[PDB]
């Protein structure tokens, strides 16, 4: 089974930590070296990897019953959530550094209501199902996150989407997160998907892979027959080569800079080359 | 594991004064604000004072120019002096701090085991 | 070669609403042909309508209001243009019934629900403009949140089954996608049906699920044949659930048996078997 | 294409009798209620009555017992006779109509032209 990836624009494609389009190729800050998002994860031979779902459908949302003081969560189908087998269920949002407003709706009742979360406080523990109702009335919902907005805490914070939550815990490893994702180093530098999340603010909320990539690795499973993926960012009309790229096995996107990958365009696709060693130099972009 | 430790409180008469610290020890990565909160039985908690790693703080107006509170940044600890302390200063303080495990994630309140404080009258 | 997504239908989208597909069914038998708008997409990979590639268009606007029209444009803001569509990407195609919309803001705080009726004389879609309905003056994107029962001609049920008027006097004037009909000959339409928020027990169905789509315009395989013969394959034990038919235009057909598809399990795979004949016959699900 | 006409209208004496037609043309698939709609001066457009494809009306209080609406489904035409007219009548009239353009697409709201009357006084 060769391995693929999508042969569609970026541009035409969406965010996997939130359901937006994909506007912009990135990089991180420089104070910016690991990243450990929950959503968006998925291997190249279509392996998914902490809360990651296969769908858009499910992606940044939450379901569960309000008694007025927390909300009882299940996974988005209505079935419970078993705990300690990942750090929430399938699909919660994994947005760190940010209060969150999420749109609530039920079947068979009409309107909707804003939730407002904050990911601080001591009863927001999604790894055990349970989160502060914070105000909303008794009754079963479904969410999806709508709009975000500075953290409660600690006040006066800026807007951190590089990070993930706290899913309610003293020790990191409780929550059986996965796995943080490290610039290879040697110029490499890992290679984000941005898009624009509403909000009162210049919010640019990356992701690893789109979530068509994961849907098309998960159906694929494409066995890893290597240590690294060699791309190439391809104009669809010109055909030209704008960039070597490496996609290695966790499921994630590195390149060289030369100014780089933000001037990139938007229009390009990924195309498969061949597999190389973890160790194969890419041309600066 | 992230642990908040408690010393002082205790029984005085009204007017007199008591002391508060709470260390807070475990493997973290970054530790921002840390306060007292008090609770009696039958209300809900309440905020009494904050002080940030810069050292700006925040008091309730109730216990503005009686209440003190100070922070050791290198030792991780918040202390709190209670002066001039009336009969309805009784209730069970509790430290707080908002702490990150890791540099990937984002910072949780976490709270003491709570310190019993009682004012005759 | 042509594909399917290996994927579990249960854990796809609908492609009208960013809804989880939660059954298979047939239309009933007052439903004879569909125009649906979104989910439109043909076998080799051609887009029809207003389908859009990823889920994150899926039931959206984009416009600007002045406090008493929204002027539409495309979702990543570029200018709408009538005569080459019915509406922008990716608008909302269902009929029969009020829309709540969830309207945001790039910039600014707080979620608005916008609700439109599809039925006044303001809702031109196809001219790029419809009713502000209170909405304050400012450039928003919104998104379906929930359904009731339309407004006009009242006491009127909701039908998911049809397309709203896109607001013209002729039928071709705004330049739709050709209306779909079952085969004969026994075949009825196969329909992926999602829940949908609202006072009442609202399905929404659709032709085909989302990833489907994206998959087959991102493979662009020559439809070297009249129909596609189609497999139903529990993944588990990768047993035959039925025979199916999909034809070139993008929809699926089969043959019912009381018992039929719509007792069929729902986190089947469909497989592409063979190109078959638009005249073979299908064994009875 | 979908047009709805109007014809009859015109000026009368206070106690006068008018009647109002409405006929509905082109390609459509089916056609739900009709009704009447007037706008006087310094107001907004207000219901007068409406008919369903079975027969069954809504008056408006202000013409209740004075005008009586009546539908032919055969020729798709609407018809108002309006008896006993007083100056409050004096507005332009318009048709109204619910159609279904196709079997597959959902109703849209069609309106004529407009026709005067002017109740003298």
């Amino acid at each position: 089974r060769p391995f693929t990836l999508p042969n569609l624009p970026l541009s035409s494609l969406s965010n996997s930590r939130a359901p937006l389009p994909i506007s912009s190729i990135g990089i991180s800050p420089d104070n910016v070296q690991s990243v450990q998002f929950q959503n968006g994860r998925c291997t190249l031979d279509g392996r998914l990897v902490g809360t990651t779902p296969v769908s858009l459908s499910h992606v940044a949302k939450i379901r569960g019953t309000s008694n007025g003081t927390v909300i009882n969560l299940t996974e988005l189908d209505g079935t419970p959530f078993h705990p300690f087998e990942g750090p929430a269920p399938i699909g919660f949002p994994d947005l760190g550094g940010c209060d969150w407003h999420i749109n609530m709706t039920q079947f068979g009742h009409s309107s909707q209501t804003q939730y407002d979360v904050d990911t601080t406080p001591d009863t927001f523990v999604p790894h055990l199902g349970s989160i502060q109702a914070n105000g909303i009335g008794s009754g079963n919902y479904v969410g999806v996150l709508s709009w975000i907005s500075p953290p409660s805490h600690p006040s006066g914070s800026q807007v951190d989407l590089w990070k993930i939550p706290n899913y309610g815990s003293s020790i990191t490893e409780a929550t059986h997160l996965a796995p943080s994702v490290y610039p290879p180093g040697f110029g490499e530098v890992l290679v984000f998907f941005m898009s624009k999340m509403p909000g009162p603010g210049a919010y640019n909320l990356p992701c690893l892979l789109p979530q068509e990539y994961i849907s098309h690795l998960a159906s694929e499973q494409a066995p890893t027959v290597g240590e690294a993926a060699l791309l190439h960012y391809v104009d669809p009309d010109t055909g030209r080569n704008l960039g070597e790229f490496k996609a290695y096995p966790d499921g994630f996107l590195t390149c060289v800079p030369n100014s780089g990958p933000q001037q990139l365009p938007i229009n390009g696709v990924f195309v498969f080359v061949s597999w190389v060693s973890r160790f194969y130099q890419l041309k600066p972009v | 594991q992230v642990q908040l430790q408690e010393s002082g409180g205790g029984l005085v008469q009204a007017g007199g004064s008591l002391r508060l610290s709470c260390a807070a020890s475990g493997r973290m990565f970054s530790i921002n604000s840390m306060g007292w909160y008090r609770q009696a039985p039958g209300k809900e908690r309440e905020l009494v004072a904050t002080i940030s790693e810069a050292g700006t703080t925040t008091y309730a107006d109730s216990v503005r120019g009686r209440f003190t509170i100070a922070r050791d940044n290198a030792k991780n600890t918040v202390y709190l002096q209670m002066n001039s302390l009336n009969p309805e200063d009784t209730a069970v303080y509790y430290c707080n701090a908002y702490i990150q495990l890791d540099s990937t994630i984002w910072f949780r309140a976490y709270w003491g085991q709570g310190t019993q404080v009682t004012v005759s009258s």
